[PDB]
């Protein structure tokens, strides 16, 4: 059973690789951010049952670049050839390789000030928790047969 | 005090338990004859026999058809097999197993695969045998 | 073995399998697992040929041989430790390949005995 | 002063009462032969019987059909059973009460069921006879 | 029939056991709680007749986790894992286990704050109330068959 | 632990891998004779040999199948091919590898387009012979 | 670097190019007989011929298949054409010309409308013969 | 410069206007036989004649049809009618007559109607000849 | 693969060209202009695989006219169709022709003011990025035929 | 005992005409016509019957790729001389019992098909013959 906090780990380290702006996981840091900060999150999961004990999983993960500082939006058209460079089929999360099945993008206003949207979607198979009891072999099978 | 829901469906197959198993049908139809009787209105019917028919939906997770039945296919002897499906909800009132037996399988799919699309086999087949194990 | 017809028939199949290989894939084909699949499927095709024209016997089998191919990996330097059948299989080995075949072939009458009882 | 509503529909079958139904329904259906009569433009028919149609649907609570014909069928001997449909809607004018004779089903579902979806069966068959009781 | 009351008191049994964190069921509480609370309701009921004494229902049920005290999104993502892990299939309410038939999940910002909302839904069977009149038994039988 | 999913998917066609492949499919239909036993009420079948069909979609890159095919079909001479299909999930436990024989395809489109249309080509097929590279 | 989008295509029809076209679509089906081997499995096919089938789509803007047809139809006498067809996507590799031939079509539109509805007219047809022209 | 809309059409029958209609088709189909000529591929045809047909929608405004041919038909005398149709459009490049003549019916509506619902009537017919008026 | 800054820069080379108004990015320039200002953004990128190695892509780019002083709304009506003759079929953006599929305008009202809003979509095929492994050629074959 | 899968499929044929195998066979038979007299017996109701001797009667069907009967007969009949053939028909079906092995001797042709073709038909040769004699090989 895969851990959400594993995937979003793994998304923040290759972020922190590939960028120098600061990457912010609550609402409160990005506010007090001096400037051109990252903000991640996952935005939804859906469950559903395919199997006896196996679900199909969606999970949709949202990330947003804000320009603090005036006259930053070059840098916001710059960013999405990279974040688009970084994400490609799948992603590998604890010896896992999760595919990628679409990608959406947006560049809209909040509040007072324009945002980019980065959006994608995980799609994979996960097992369900069960307690199974023991048996022991069969030793002695007795069988009569009647008339 | 539930119906029975098919989440709970597991599936026997040649011995070997299928954990991969999407759903599960088997049914007899009956042949039928009709006769006309003199001086009645309403038409009979005189019973025959009965065909076998059933499939299995499974996900593609490994060449299970392909080891089954390819080979032996090709250099013209035909295999039967055994299937036994049992039924068990926890709200329901009872368990229900079945045998089915003397299954021979109508097709056998090589490749089928698209772009973006998880796979699936769908396999008809046709039976001749059945017993009773814990119906309700 | 020690009959001349069996081993002219093996030379022969060999050698026209021979120009095939050759005139094709020897030093124009990069190594890879794909291009070894295709040239199996190729010399499969050629030898169903055989088996129809009844110059040998039938159900023939054509393969990647496994042997020849772990002493060559040992002879590298490679760990053939906790390494699947698999993972073996499709191993890189560097501009060698080694396939297997195997087919059957019958000898002609020479020697009949009859008994006749009167 | 309402249409009647079905879900005020109860069934007895073989003298059992069905608790779980979800639709009833029996048909006749008239056999007809063309005559053209010299002289007329418009083609006349003559009646020459009919045939009994109807089916069952029920949800999948316990093994009902398989009681009461499996056994029997495969021994090459088929029976016969009698159902009687009422409908009384509070609201409507009255009740109906319906009796179908003579019938022989057209098959036998063995096992069908699918992931995530609570199972059904429905049981077409064929019958004879008639009686009305409380017709309005 | 089933009551409500105790589907949510079983729920919030199960909440009780494996976390540490308040459970709170009215709005006026979780304004007053100090730090990092939990919030259930039942959010919908539908309810459809299937055959003349039975009836059908969908349940759906939210649990929300609201942190107060700042920079405690991580935890946020361990609360859902462990989410994850306590209802799977069905749970047991009064001697009945109930199918759960799909689970979302989102995580979106109310008012100024970010919160987790946890969402499954239950579907069963339950019958409907009804009085039946009481009958004695045949003990005299009647017919004359006339001509 | 993943369903096999048809976006890694890859096909060869004549010797010459296949860029632009949509899906892939390829059937063998089993040819089956009803036998009906004296004393059995189910009835059987023999198994009397199959036929292979498929098809291939692909985006309309080139004119890839009428270099194949046009020029020899208008002479009165047929040809055949051979094609490999791969399918290897980086998630799911392994590939799988199958050859398909003595292909000959059904028709050839010479032209199909549409205003605001990309453009696609979908060829039937029918095959005899298959062999298994590393099956799962 | 594209496929090719239909909106880049254009049509010559009896010499005279047709500015008004929706689609155009020409295929060859062949005429395949089953062949049985004794020894083999599985089923053989021996090709026999083909035959052209097609259609044209365009919006109505004059009397072009009455001017073409109308009257020659009525006395009894049959004309062929010749089209050509061409599809250049300036983001694709290259041109497509294609020239069809000996084309008979299969009906005639007199009138066809509808109230708020522009009209169409779609023309089936046949050929039989085919040159290629600039292929990729 | 507009494609010829439908709202603009005009439809006289028997030599009376028809107010009331709302969509109008008539067609000719070939009667092609298959040759196939020694030595040739490709599959020719023959051309045999044509059938015309076609149908009338309008909305149910009088008793039009039942006034042309109801008392007649019983008798056993048919009746044959002439149409024409006008498509003018402001916009577009010219206007378009034809004549259809020979026309006979195929049925008679009587009556139909539906709670809720604004009464419609299609026709259906079939013709032998016609005549070019204002081609552009 | 295709840059999203390249796209940005050629409409707006296009527009400076065949404009006399100025042509901003940021929300901040355009209320610190005195008069009838150009907005250019890319509204929205939907990223979908048809095949193994390519990816098809529909943009959406949008461009805005905002009239600052009093009794404009005349060249509102003259900038539509200087703008329906500049982007017709397609666009070219470094050596490469995109096609457009469909242009959707609108004449609406933001806070007090009426603004023209003209937008249309691009489609095109992109190849994803990949690295594959390098072989040498097939020196030796070594084949033997048993029995 | 017996089972579906026992019947034998037509598919696992083959033949062998004048010691040279064909592989374009498509059917073979075989059959032997009795002949009976009708012999009524006084005192009796039933009519009784006495065998007389008997006929060979069978036919090959064959897809049509060379001129193998052209080569075998065709010069031969011409000059007055009858050639007589032997064949070797062999049913073996892996999901039955055994394998059935029947030699036919002492064949006469009835005709010789020089051409026959049809426009969009594919060809197809039919051979009837009468025989005398036969042996068994390897019988179930």
């Amino acid at each position: 059973m895969l851990k959400y906090k594993e995937i979003l780990e793994t998304i923040i380290e290759i972020l922190k690789k590939n960028f120098t702006e600061s990457i912010f996981i609550d609402d409160e840091s990005v506010q007090g951010s001096e400037g051109s900060c990252f903000f991640v999150s996952i935005l939804s999961v859906i469950c559903t049952p395919v199997m006896l004990n196996t679900n199909n999983k969606d999970i949709v993960i949202s990330i947003k670049y804000l320009p603090k500082p005036q006259s930053k939006s070059i840098r916001m058209y710059e960013i999405s050839d990279e974040l688009n460079k970084l994400f490609n089929r799948n992603i590998k999360v604890t010896d896992r390789k999760l595919n990628i099945t679409k990608l959406e993008q947006s560049i809209k206003k909040e509040e007072s000030i324009y945002v980019l949207n980065f959006t994608f979607t995980l799609n994979y198979l996960d097992s369900v928790y069960e307690e199974d009891v023991v048996y022991e072999n069969m030793k002695e099978i007795n069988l009569n047969l009647g008339e | 005090r539930n119906v029975m829901s098919g989440t709970w469906g597991e599936l026997w197959l040649d011995g070997n338990k299928v954990a991969e198993v999407k759903k599960f049908q088997a049914k007899m139809e009956f042949t039928k004859e009709d006769i006309i009787i003199a001086g009645q209105m309403g038409t009979d019917t005189k019973y025959m026999g009965y065909k076998g028919k059933g499939s299995i939906t499974l996900y593609h997770v490994s060449s299970r058809m392909h080891k089954l039945i390819g080979e032996k296919i090709k250099r013209g002897s035909e295999p039967r097999f055994v299937a036994i499906s049992k039924l068990n909800d926890p709200d329901s009132y009872g368990a229900e197993r079945i045998a089915v037996k003397n299954i021979a399988f109508d097709d056998l799919t090589l490749a089928d695969w698209e772009v973006g699309v998880k796979g699936e086999i769908e396999a008809p087949f046709t039976f001749t045998e059945y017993d009773f194990l814990d119906i309700i | 073995f020690q009959k001349i017809k069996i081993v002219d028939t093996l030379d022969i199949i060999h050698s026209d399998i021979r120009k095939v290989i050759i005139d094709d894939y020897i030093g124009k084909v990069t190594n890879s697992y794909d291009n070894k699949c295709l040239l199996i499927v190729a010399i499969k095709s050629y030898l169903e040929e055989l088996e129809k024209s009844a110059l040998i016997e039938s159900d023939s089998t054509v393969e990647i041989d496994f042997e020849a191919q772990k002493s060559y990996l040992k002879s590298k330097g490679v760990d053939l430790s906790y390494m699947t059948l698999q993972e073996i299989k499709e191993a890189n080995t560097g501009s060698k390949v080694f396939l297997k075949a195997k087919i059957k072939v019958l000898d002609a009458m020479e020697d009949i005995d009859l008994s006749i009882e009167i």
